[PDB]
Order: C-alpha cells, then sequence, then structure tokens
C-alpha cells in the first residue's frame, strides 16, 4: 500500500525548532496540495498548514508564528518547522495531501440562475427565488471556501522531554503447560523500559497476524515505558513452528527479534 | 477556533444515531464541512467532504448534512466497528485555514457481553539471570471494556509496583488490557505463589503462577 512518510526525531527537548518532512511523489506533489495535521494526547485534531505545486503556503492564524512550510518538488519533499517547542507540542504530526480552492457559491437557499433552470444572460448570478426567476431578488456569487483532507499518512510521534532516549529490553513470554486454553495457546514479547514511545511489534516478519495483540504501553515510576505483544497460537504447533516477535524502536534506531522457546513442561 | 461538537453519542447496534457540529457562517456557514473517522491505533480516515459527499470506500450508511450553521454526520445499521472519534472540518476564511471540532466519541449499545480470558506469565528465565522480575497479567476477549485488576503474593494483597492499561479494543472488537508486578528476584523466589485478580461485570477471574513450576 502506498503511503505518505513522515519523518522528524521522536525526542525533541524543550524550546528546540521540531523539523518534519513529508516525502511521496506518487501522489503527484506536481499536482496535489500537501498539510500538516497534529493530535496531541486527549485533543482534538489541530490543523498546522499546506503548500501546493507552487509554492503557495497557508497557515493556521494561532500557530503561523512558530509555523514554517517549504517543499523541494527536486527531491518531493515538503518539509514543516515548528519553533519554541513546549510540552503543549508532543502530540503526531501527520503529512496529508488536501483539497483546498476557493469557488463561487450562492448563500443558503439560493440558487445559480442555471441551477434554477434559467438559460440565458444572468444564468451564472445568484437568485432568491427560482420559480418567478424574473423578479427575484438577484446577488453576483461569492467566494466560497472548500477543503478537506484527501489522503492521511500515517503519523510520527513526537514527544518534547528532556529525559534521554532508551531502548528497549525484550524478553520473551512463553506458553507453559498449565497456561494453554485446549487447542490454543497464548505466547508474547514483553518489551521494557523504553523511552520514548513508540514501539511496535510483529510475528513472523509479518507472516503471523491471525490472533495477534500488541498493548498499549505503560508509563512507570521509572519515566520509562514498557508493553507487551501477544499472539494465541496452535497448542499443537508448540515445538515444530518458530515464532519470533519483531520489536521496532524507532526513536532509538533499535530493531529487536527475539525468538519465543516453548518451556519444557 | 474549533467547531462545537458532543464529547460522546451513545447509539444502539443497528440503528442511527447523528453526530452534531455546530459553527458559525464564517466557516460551516461557509458550505463545505468534512468528516473524519479516527479508531484509536490507526491513521485518520477521511468519510465525508462538501457537505454530502462521500469518500473513496464509504459505505452508504454513512451520509452527512448540514442546515446553516449546523452540520450533521448521521450513521445508520450502527456496527461495532463504528466505535470511534469523528470530527467535522470547514475552511474559515480562506481554503487553506482549516478548522475540526472537538470531536465526539461513538459507543454503539447493545454489543454482546464477553467474560475475559486471563493468562499470567511468571518471569522469564531471561529475564531473572539479568537481576529484574516482572509478572504479566494479560487480559483479552471482554466486553464492556472496563475490568480491575488485584494482585496477591502469597496470600498477601500487593499494591505497590504495579501499572496496569486502560482497556482497548483487539481486532475482533473485543477488548484487553494488560497488568504488571515488577519484583526483585528474591522477593519471586521466596514467595510461594503469586496472583493477578480479574474483576469483570462482578466477577472474578484468577490465575495463580509459582517459582516451584516451569
Amino acid at each position: 500500500k502506498v503511503q505518505l512518510r513522515e519523518s522528524g526525531p521522536s525526542l525533541i527537548k524543550p524550546s528546540q525548532t521540531l523539523s518534519l518532512t513529508c516525502t511521496t511523489s506518487i501522489f503527484s506533489l506536481i499536482d496535489k496540495t500537501v498539510g500538516w495535521v497534529r493530535q496531541a494526547p486527549g485533543k482534538s485534531l489541530e490543523w498546522l498548514g499546506s503548500i501546493d505545486t507552487s509554492g503557495n503556503t497557508g497557515y493556521n492564524p494561532g500557530l503561523k508564528s512558530r509555523l514554517h512550510i517549504t517543499k523541494d518538488n527536486s527531491r518531493s519533499q515538503v518539509s514543516l518547522s515548528l519553533s519554541s517547542v513546549t510540552t503543549a507540542d508532543s502530540a503526531t504530526y501527520y503529512c496529508t495531501t488536501v483539497h483546498q480552492q476557493t469557488r463561487k457559491g450562492c448563500p443558503d437557499g439560493w440558487r445559480f440562475g442555471w441551477d434554477c433552470g434559467f438559460h440565458g444572460y444572468g444564468q451564472e448570478d445568484c437568485y432568491e427565488d427560482c420559480i418567478d426567476i424574473l423578479s427575484s431578488q438577484t446577488l453576483s456569487p461569492t467566494d466560497a471556501y472548500e477543503f478537506h483532507v484527501d489522503a492521511w499518512g500515517q503519523g510520527l510521534l513526537v514527544t518534547v522531554s528532556s529525559a534521554s532516549t532508551k531502548g528497549p529490553s525484550v524478553f520473551p513470554l512463553a506458553p507453559s503447560s498449565k497456561s494453554t486454553s485446549g487447542g490454543t495457546a497464548a505466547l508474547g514479547c514483553l518489551v521494557k523500559d523504553y523511552f520514548p514511545e513508540p514501539v511496535t511489534v510483529s510475528w513472523n516478519s509479518g507472516a503471523l497476524t491471525s490472533g495477534v495483540h500488541t498493548f498499549p504501553a505503560v508509563l512507570q515510576s521509572s519515566g520509562l515505558y514498557s508493553l507487551s505483544s501477544v499472539v494465541t497460537v496452535p497448542s499443537s504447533s508448540l515445538g515444530t513452528q518458530t515464532y519470533i516477535c519483531n520489536v521496532n524502536h524507532k526513536p532509538s534506531n533499535t530493531k529487536v527479534d527475539k525468538k519465543v522457546e516453548p518451556k519444557s513442561c | 477556533a474549533v467547531l462545537n461538537q458532543p464529547s460522546s453519542v451513545s447509539g444502539s447496534l443497528g440503528q442511527r444515531v447523528s453526530i452534531t457540529c455546530s459553527g458559525s457562517s464564517s466557516n460551516v456557514g461557509n458550505g463545505y464541512v468534512s468528516w473524519y473517522q479516527l479508531i484509536p491505533g490507526s491513521a485518520p480516515r477521511t468519510l465525508i467532504y462538501g457537505d454530502t459527499s462521500r469518500a473513496s470506500g464509504v459505505p452508504d450508511r454513512f451520509s452527512g448534512s448540514r442546515s446553516g450553521n449546523t452540520a450533521t454526520l448521521t450513521i445508520s445499521s450502527l456496527q461495532a466497528e463504528d466505535e470511534a472519534d469523528y470530527f467535522c472540518a470547514s475552511a474559515e476564511d480562506s481554503s487553506s485555514n482549516a478548522v475540526f471540532g472537538s470531536g465526539t466519541t461513538l459507543t454503539v449499545l447493545g454489543q454482546p457481553k464477553a467474560a475475559p480470558s486471563v493468562t499470567l506469565f511468571p518471569p522469564s528465565s531471561e529475564e531473572l539471570q539479568a537481576n529484574k522480575a516482572t509478572l504479566v497479567c494479560l487480559i483479552s476477549d471482554f466486553y464492556p471494556g472496563a475490568v480491575t485488576v488485584a494482585w496477591k503474593a502469597d496470600s498477601s494483597p500487593v499494591k505497590a509496583g504495579v501499572e496496569t492499561t486502560t482497556p482497548s479494543k483487539q481486532s475482533n472488537n473485543k477488548y484487553a488490557a494488560s497488568s504488571y508486578l515488577s519484583l526483585t528476584p528474591e522477593q519471586w523466589k521466596s514467595h510461594r505463589s503469586y496472583s493477578c485478580q480479574v474483576t469483570h461485570e462482578g466477577s472474578t477471574v484468577e490465575k495463580t503462577v509459582a517459582p516451584t513450576e516451569c
């Protein structure tokens, strides 16, 4: 599946300038406008800005002072910047293709002459009364602003913090004799003591998806995160089928593949 | 600015609900409202644009309307997978000044209840040899998505060292959660057993592990 891909630090210290980039030209950067949307924990979506094939830039008024958006149709990269970040700026940052354009419209309850069914001079104007059109109140059309997000990236989680990056320690959650459920058995991997979020987990390089659940992380009093990923598998396979959890911690540029071996009882 | 939405709406399975998006003439009244669906763990998905037009892949039971400064997203034949956060959006004085609503969390009532399956993992041999110990209680396939977890050492309630996640949806739309008890290897080996007790809808399932086993 083709995507828009965000890139940038997962961890940034307060006040620094968050620098991100979006890179994808299959969604023709020459024929599509790209925008940036963020969502902080427990808050609603928030517009940041956009830029089209030309370089025409529009910004969230409340944030335009700290926002700067450029592009490079050469490298096919739109790049956003956000200065003087704070903990309020920790959020998921989404790259998106966006539909923007101003179109001529009529006030609510009015219709264009041609929409009323009138053909002739004056058909491009707005009319309050489509039935008795020759005596209808009439207006020249006004600008109607059109916006919607067309394509969404997967998003990049950015954490604003003074704490330091830490890669995970991965331990097996092995199935045992008393811990099965008849035909099936639960096994998993414990992903311990990492910072910042996020961690993703797959099994057997993506070949195993049936029965997989990766839990959200817990935040410990230590300030570090831990999570678990579990898969329910056939009990009769334990021993013959190899199970490997693939842990990705992009904030530390770490990947771990951990074989989960069954217990000998 | 922020468009006004109800924080929470409840619809019954197989029935219909409407999510309201109230704005002003400079945004909603400009006549091009869009809607977005956000399921935890996934990226947002565009549902509606231009007040009434469905995006690619949006079933017919999702419909959008508008009357003046108020827009409405109506969802009929509610399914469990419709539970999500829904946001409206509109330009304001410029097709590049977008404003989103405050968001609505949709709950689908009348879903079938399910008691949780619990698996309690003892500390791995590898973790113990690294001089740490974590008991891991995984709780899955339950509904509604609310549980309370208590831990015991032998028969003593254990308070400190417990971390528990808020339940979240699995791929099959049932809920899962996890609880952790951090111990020293010495505490693990000193006690005769440890237990995780999961309470769900007035009933409790307890799983126990002992260091004298595998």
